[PDB]
């Protein structure tokens, strides 16, 4: 089951508030793994980002976690879109945050754009 | 879902450092 489905509203943006207030230079992010796909799960789905990172650098870290052998593909997706990992996760959070204030990606071995 | 929220996470984050990129 998802975090949004096992926290109401009111919980979920409390959360994201104490982290604006506590530390305003990390992104709250909800990292979940996507349904169809067999790549392997995550133990803990709630980070705190620096927001300086690009895409990529939060993958390594995500790829690292779930131990990811180097040759295996990752998608990190975010509100039906699929960010290059290029771009500044500051601007992912900007474009894509919900309204409770965390930004929610799920990952696959599949890229359903594809 | 009963009660008034609280911003405790009790479900703690993952922080990420910098250092987790070397």
């Amino acid at each position: 089951s998802t975090f949004k489905s096992e926290y109401p509203f009111e919980k979920r943006k409390a959360e994201s508030e104490r982290i604006a207030d506590r530390f305003p230079n990390r992104i709250p992010v909800i990292c979940e793994k996507a349904e169809k796909s067999d790549i392997p799960e995550i133990d803990k789905r709630k980070y705190l980002v620096p927001a300086d990172l690009t895409v990529g650098q939060f993958v390594y870290v995500i790829r690292k976690r779930i131990m990811l052998p180097p040759e295996k593909a990752i998608f990190i997706f975010v509100n039906d879109t699929l960010p290059p990992t290029a771009a500044l996760m500051s601007a992912i959070y900007q474009e894509h945050k919900d309204k409770d204030g965390f930004l929610y990606v799920t990952y696959s071995g599949e890229n359903t754009f594809g | 879902f009963e009660n008034v929220a609280n911003a405790g996470s009790m479900e703690q984050f993952e922080t990420i450092d910098h250092k987790d990129l070397n």
